[PDB]
């Protein structure tokens, strides 16, 4: 038979399914799926216990799919075979691997799973599991399985312990442990086990803080001795010298170490007892001796002003019911007795000067303090002067008032007791007087009225308001013994120091002078009079009658006695008006002719003619007066 | 004057019409005469075509006579025998292919020459019948490239299948030797 | 006339019988003719050979049958031109069924020669590559390439020479280090009633051999594995101590640092990072020397003999794979040479058959023409 | 350790203790450390202060008075340590001159708790002005030991100038005690400065009437 | 020299095949007439076809037909 036809027979059989075969890549041979597995097993055994499916293709000379099927078959058919990255690995190969690893382990002391995988091409997890399953059984060692899966022998723990012992016998400062583990190539758990053994055995002296930094006993001892000696000798700590010694949390270190002792914390410092007692004793002495004390020279020079202030505030908390002492410059304590004594010291000179003038600038006060107080800081002088400005001023005001009284207990004493009895009377005379001149202003003509009203407001209204202004200024004493000695400027000055309630009333009374009507003046005048307790009594019909009679009598006597010609005529005309009209009148020297011209409507023609002829400019004037007595 | 212009225009129109009428009459008469002359030319063409037809009948009869006398010189010929196509019945065809099947089975080795003879058809006809039977697959066998057909029974096919399924690896040459061994000639 | 008689070659038989000069059943006649040609072969002096044998017997030789046999054979052969059909079939089959066969066989032989040559070349290349790999390996292990076990044993045998140099170097240069370490341990660690680094103290002045002396084996101190491990452990402990001291002294001293080393003995006072780096470098040199010597595997050969066995097994396996590949390649060479020689031996028959076919073709055409008035004939 | 080496300190101590070009004197000489500071503005920076106890007594003529109560006065009487009863202090009328003279006479004062809390009422602001305020002495303490402790302390204080000076030993010393004392003083002083050695310019070690020796 | 065509009729179910010998020179027309006369069918509609079914020119000597399209012939 031939070749091609035999091939044809075989394909016919394959079609009938009477025989399952596969074709060699070459094509010159036929392989049953049952013998592919035989060849694969034989090669897996031959070339050790490891094959690659690629090389299985190279050797069996069949396509890859068939080898891929038979590998899945062969794993099950022989449980001691696995498949890792397309490679059939046997247990014998892994056991030889373990023997080689044991040799190298007892050679170099340690192995790394990474290195083993690199030099054997297998994956890491597979190697870890394979070696672990037979660790101890064949491998003499122990597994980390955590930090690169390094295995080690009993002679590697020895080297680890030796190296840790050497390294930690050279540490004299607090150093991080993670840095050491990273840099020098240690194992964390083994490191801590050996370290605990050594520390317990006394070969190493230290503790780990944070469960990480190693603090050897020498460092802690030196730190503690330094700070303890400083506290003993000086009696305080600074929180900044402590920072330079390796203590960033001072407020915690001190409490942790010095808890039985009594301490006071002040920002950047901690003053122990003994300093506080001295400050307290000195402040006691200042309290009792009626003097002051500065606590700055009683404290270490390395304490800020804030710390001194806090300490002083703490010490002063023990004196609440004691004298109300005050603190200047945050450091100097001054007793109240001393403040009063200084006030008194100023008082004598203040009274002398007040009597002389019957306060000074702060600079003069500081000059006084310097003259009588010695060895003090400048800030103390400034603060004391500022404090004394007000109370000293009140003392000076009281002294001025007392001197005024003592110089006036008879002068203003009589003013208050006796004089008021005459002020009321004389204001009464003037007030009742202005009424009939209100009559006069009402009666006459409008331009004539303007003249009369102007002259009345000039002469008499001022006459009454000066009285009230004198009475008021009697308080401030700058009055003038002559009530005629009151002027507009003096009125403003008096108002310059008058109570608002009465000031408003007096302002109405004064500015009413600037007015052009007298009724508003009367209103404001009564308002002012009651605003200062001046009982104004409107005289009744009887008082009014007596006023009219007195004016007639005074005018008659004046112009039958006085020798001034123009004044004689003026009095004569006014009297004629009064008699013929029954109302008083007060006119200037710049309106006389108008009244005579008016009065021609009341009197004969001859007396009128004589008056007019006299005004138009001896024997003839002698007739004028004779008219009055013959009226 | 105006009546004169009207009458003159009427005369001018009469002239406008008479000439056109005469022109149309001439164009009709002469064209009709020309068409009649063309028809006479067509009649002469008909005479020529009839001369062609008669001479063509003469030529056709001449061909007929030439053929009539052109057979006498024939008619000296000899039959050698006579035959008739008898039978290829599907029953007869079935019997023929059955006898072929038994003959080949008894022989089992044929080079298509003795087979072509005993079967008695040209070699191509044989190979057609053999290839059809194999395609439908009444009997399975091998047709050698050098020229032959060898019959293989299903049992021997199973024997070769067992040989493959047992020996594991076999080369084409190894299978050829095993076929020389198992397959019976 | 000149219309050439042209027919496709394989149809010669079909056309001929279609021309009725011959018909079917001739095969049995030819078998009988061969039955007679048996007698004709036994006694010596096809149809054209029948003409040659006529020309011969007519002279050599009817009273005898040696030519009467051919007489009756030729009578049958001409009968329905049986010779014509027989020769036609001979030629037709010989061209269409045999020429393809022989040409295919020779082509297959050439293809096999090509494939075998390629395989041989690939095998030779693989063997050369494997040899290179083996040489690289035994260079990595520092062996010449000859017998592996002998080279390994020679290498290990030379070891107890440099260890003495290491010991001599260790005898000096450790005086300052051991004392500084001992003082620092006594002071900082408050453990003065203990000796640090015993075996280093031994090596300082008391020698670098006589493990029996250390006990109160028979190999130098570093020859044994346990004592060597302890010595290296102590060297590394001292070196790490000195390195860490150098790290700390780099930073400028502060108040606490000065306070600590106020009561310290003289040796521990005044040390500087340069003085520490010197000793660190010395210890590093010694440790590097010992660990590099270990890297060269010298220790692993004098103990744990399985290791030399494994190394030799690896090297020998590589070499053996090389040699086996060489043998396979050379056997392939021989096989391909034999196949090529066989091909050359079988080659000539093709041309013999082609020439015989051409001669028979010319004879067929000539016979066809001779029957058919010498017309021009050819087959395609 | 330190920018002042042991070699340099030993050389300076040898120069000041026993060296050619010296001059023997009848009275026991005291060695003193002189300091010059830099990069310091006393008007703006912190004014440091500190007291440190040396190992050996610098001045063996230090005088200590015990301002103690009756029990301590009786205890003192058993030793040559001077003392003053509360009555003696009260005898003074807080006069400035007498308290100034009392402060001048002695170098350090010691007092008992019962008396320390009374100084301002009995003595006034005189002992603080002189920089001599008594330390506390408790009956739970050995008097000789406490007197010794105050005899071995030195004080560093900055007032207005960048010049500092303290006593560290006498010339009848074993040459190793003095080096220890100088080391202690210098380390403490550097501890007290804001910038450790960037605030120190020069250091000198000198006998009372002797040649200066420079350390830094 | 003589030659004989193979004349098998298609119309008859019994397929009457005839053989007759003539010299190769004669034109086919004589064969056509003889075959039609023996078969008793008109020779006009005839288109003498071979076994495979392709028309052949009748006006041609016998040798050309005996060479080009075979001896196997039929009549439709």
């Amino acid at each position: 038979l031939s070749e091609r036809n035999c091939i044809e027979i075989v394909n016919k059989l394959i079609a009938q399914k009477q025989l399952e075969v596969v074709h060699t890549l070459d094509g010159k041979e036929y392989i049953t799926p049952a013998q592919i597995s035989k060849e694969m097993r034989d090669e897996l055994h031959v070339r050790g216990g490891r094959v690659n499916i690629v090389d299985l293709q190279q050797v069996i000379n069949v396509d890859l799919i068939h080898i891929e099927n038979r590998i899945g078959d062969i794993i099950k058919s022989e449980k001691h075979v696995q498949l890792v990255l397309g490679q059939l690995i046997d247990e014998n190969y892994l056991d030889r691997l373990a023997e080689e690893v044991n040799d190298k382990l007892q050679e170099s002391g340690q192995v790394t799973i990474s290195e083993l995988c690199k030099t054997y091409d297998l994956p890491g997890n597979f190697l870890t599991q394979a070696l672990t399953q037979r660790l101890g059984r064949i491998i003499s060692g122990h597994i980390d399985l955590d930090n690169r899966g390094v295995i080690f022998t009993e002679a590697f723990v020895a080297r680890h312990k030796a190296r840790i012992r050497g390294l930690f016998s050279a540490i004299t400062r607090p150093t991080a442990v993670n840095s050491l583990i990273s840099k020098y190539g240690f194992q964390e758990q083994l490191l801590y086990s050996v370290l605990e053994e050594l520390v317990n055995s006394g070969r190493l002296r230290g503790t780990v803080v944070g469960g990480a930094v190693f603090v050897p006993d020498i460092y802690s001892r030196t730190q503690s001795t330094w700070v303890d000696s400083f506290f003993r000798q000086n009696g305080y700590l600074e929180f900044d010298a402590l920072s330079r010694l390796g203590i960033p949390d001072a407020v915690s270190y001190i409490k942790k170490r010095y808890k039985t002792t009594q301490l006071l914390f002040l920002k950047a410092a901690c003053v122990g007892q003994g300093l506080v007692d001295q400050v307290e004793a000195s402040v006691e002495e200042a309290i009792s001796s009626g003097t002051w004390v500065d606590i700055a020279p009683l404290l270490p020079t390395s304490l800020s002003v804030e710390d001194a202030a806090i300490l002083l505030q703490q010490v002063m908390r023990a004196f609440s019911k004691q004298a109300s002492t005050v603190v200047f410059s945050d450091t100097v304590v001054v007793s109240e007795k001393f403040i009063n004594d200084c006030t008194e010291l100023f008082r004598e000179l203040m009274h002398q000067k007040a009597e002389k003038e019957m306060f000074m600038f702060q600079d003069e006060i500081e000059d006084f303090l310097r003259k009588h107080i010695q060895d003090a800081p400048e800030e103390f002088i400034s603060e004391l002067a500022e404090y004394l400005i007000k109370p000293l001023n009140k003392t000076y005001l009281e002294v001025v008032r007392s001197v005024f009284m003592s110089s006036t207990t008879s002068a203003s004493g009589t003013g208050r007791k006796r004089t008021i009895k005459d002020l009321q009377e004389e204001v009464s005379n003037l007030y009742n007087n202005i009424r009939l001149f209100e009559k006069g202003m009402k009666f006459f003509a409008d331009d004539t009225q303007a003249a009369l009203t102007k002259h009345l407001l000039k002469s008499v209204c001022t006459d009454i308001t000066n009285l009230i202004f004198n009475f008021l200024a009697s308080d401030l004493m700058m009055a003038v013994d002559d009530p005629a000695a009151i002027t507009s400027e003096i009125r403003k000055k008096i108002l310059s120091k008058l109570s608002e309630e009465t000031k408003v009333a007096l302002t109405k009374l004064h500015n009413s002078l600037n007015e052009k009507s007298i009724e508003d003046f009367i209103s404001c005048l009564d308002s002012a009079a009651e605003a200062c307790d001046i009982m104004v009594k409107r005289g009744d019909k009887k008082r009014e009658r007596q006023i009219l009679f007195q004016h007639r009598q005074a005018l008659a006597e004046q112009l039958k006695v006085t020798e001034d010609p123009a004044l004689i005529l003026h009095l004569t005309s006014v009297l004629l008006f009064q008699f013929s009209t029954h109302s008083m009148l007060h006119a200037p020297g710049r309106c006389v002719p108008q009244i005579i011209a008016f009065l021609n409507s009341k009197i004969p023609e001859d007396q009128h003619a004589l008056l007019v002829k006299y005004q138009g400019l001896q024997e003839l004037s002698s007739s004028i007066k004779d008219l009055v007595l013959k009226s | 004057k105006k009546l004169r212009k009207l009458e003159e225009k009427q005369a001018r129109k009469a002239q406008r019409e008479a000439e056109e009428a005469e022109r149309e009459e001439r164009k009709r008469l002469e064209s009709q005469r020309e068409a009649e002359w063309k028809k006479e030319e067509e009649r002469l063409r008909l005479e020529e075509e009839q001369k062609e037809e008669e001479e063509r009948k003469a030529r056709e009869e001449q061909a007929q006579r030439e053929h009539e006398e052109y057979l006498k010189l024939k008619e000296a010929f000899v039959v050698e025998e006579e035959g008739v196509g008898e039978t290829m019945t599907e029953e007869q065809s079935q019997s023929f292919l059955t006898e072929f099947i038994n003959y080949i089975k008894q022989s089992k080795v044929v080079l298509l020459e003795d087979l072509a003879s005993q079967v008695g058809l040209r070699t191509q006809d044989t190979i057609n019948r053999i290839q059809d039977l194999l395609a439908e697959g009444t009997i399975t066998g091998v047709i050698d490239d050098r020229g032959k057909f060898i019959y293989i029974t299903p049992e021997e096919l199973a024997a070769v299948a067992n040989f493959i399924r047992q020996r594991g690896r076999v080369s084409i040459a190894e299978l050829a030797q095993a076929s020389n061994s198992l397959i019976a000639w | 006339q000149h219309v050439p008689i042209d027919i496709q070659t394989s149809k010669l038989l079909d056309w001929l019988v279609d021309r009725r000069h011959c018909s079917l059943k001739w095969q049995s006649l030819v078998l009988t003719i061969r039955e007679k040609i048996n007698a004709a072969i036994q006694d010596m002096p096809h149809y054209f050979h029948c003409l040659r044998i006529l020309d011969l017997l007519k002279g050599t030789e009817y009273s005898s049958q040696r030519m009467k046999d051919w007489q009756e054979i030729i009578a049958l052969y001409e009968k329905d031109n049986t010779y014509l059909v027989e020769l036609s079939s001979l030629l037709v089959r010989n061209v269409n069924y045999e020429i393809p066969s022989l040409k295919k066989q020779i082509a297959k032989c050439q293809q096999l020669q090509q494939e075998y040559s390629r395989k041989e070349e690939e095998c030779q290349a693989g063997a050369a590559e494997m040899r290179e790999q083996f040489y690289h390996s035994c260079k990595q292990y520092g062996i010449t390439g000859e017998n592996v076990r002998g080279e390994l044993l020679a290498l290990v045998k030379d070891l107890p020479s440099q260890l003495a140099e290491i010991g001599a170097a260790a005898q000096q240069s450790l005086g300052e280090a051991i004392d500084v370490y001992q003082a620092s341990v006594g002071f900082v660690c408050e453990s003065p009633t203990e000796q640090v680094l015993p075996m280093l103290r031994f090596v300082q002045k008391r020698g670098n051999s006589t493990v029996y002396e250390w006990r109160t084996d028979a190999l130098t101190l570093l020859e044994y594995t346990e004592t060597r491990n302890q010595f290296l452990d102590e060297l590394m402990e001292l070196e790490i101590f000195l390195a860490q001291r150098a790290v700390e002294l780099s930073e400028e001293a502060d108040v606490l640092s000065v306070s600590q080393f106020q009561l310290a003995p003289a040796i521990l006072q005044g040390q500087t990072k340069e003085k520490m780096v010197t000793m660190v470098s010395v210890l590093e040199d010694l440790i590097g020397k010992l660990t590099s010597l270990q890297l060269q595997h010298l220790f692993m050969i004098l103990a744990s003999p399985r290791y030399v066995d494994r190394v030799t097994e690896f090297l020998q396996q590589k070499l053996k794979q090389s040699q086996l590949l060489a043998l396979k390649k050379e056997l392939m060479v021989q096989k391909q040479q034999e196949a090529l020689e066989e091909q050359a031996a079988l080659e000539p028959k093709l041309d013999l058959l082609l020439e015989k076919t051409k001669e028979l073709q010319k004879l067929i055409e000539a016979d066809i023409s001779k029957r058919y008035s010498g017309r021009p004939v050819n087959l395609m | 350790s330190s920018k002042v080496s042991r070699d340099t300190l030993y050389e300076a101590v040898r120069e000041v203790l026993h060296g050619n070009q010296r001059k023997r004197r009848k009275f026991l000489e005291t060695v003193e450390l002189q300091i010059s500071l830099k990069n310091y503005d006393p008007q703006k920076d912190k004014r440091f202060s500190g007291t440190v106890r040396l190992k050996s007594t610098p001045r063996p003529k230090f005088s200590v008075c015990v301002l103690g109560d009756q029990q301590h006065c009786d205890e003192a009487k058993a030793v040559d340590i001077p003392h003053m009863d509360i009555e003696a202090l009260k005898k003074l009328n807080k006069n400035k001159k007498l308290v100034k003279k009392l402060a001048k006479k002695y170098d350090a004062f010691l007092a008992s708790e019962s008396l320390i809390k009374q100084i301002p009422r009995i003595l006034g602001p005189g002992l603080n002005k002189a920089g001599k305020f008594p330390s506390l002495l408790t009956h739970n303490e050995n008097m000789v030991a406490k007197v010794d402790e105050v005899k071995s302390t030195i004080k560093f204080q900055m007032k207005k100038v960048l010049c500092l000076a303290v006593a560290v030993g006498h010339v009848k010393m074993t040459d190793d005690e003095l080096v220890y004392n100088i080391h202690l003083a210098v380390n403490f002083l550097v501890s007290l400065l804001k910038k450790n050695w960037q605030n120190v310019r020069a250091l000198y070690i000198k006998s009372t009437m002797g040649k200066p020796q420079r350390l830094y | 020299s003589k030659v004989s065509f193979k004349i098998t009729l298609t119309s008859d179910p019994r397929l009457p095949y005839k053989v007759l010998s003539v010299p190769e020179s004669t034109p086919f027309t004589a064969v056509l007439k003889f075959a039609a006369e023996e078969f008793k069918v008109p020779a006009a509609t005839s288109a003498i076809i071979t076994n495979d079914g392709i028309g052949i020119n009748p006006a041609q000597t016998a040798g050309n037909v005996f060479l080009k399209h075979g001896s196997e012939l039929r009549i439709i």
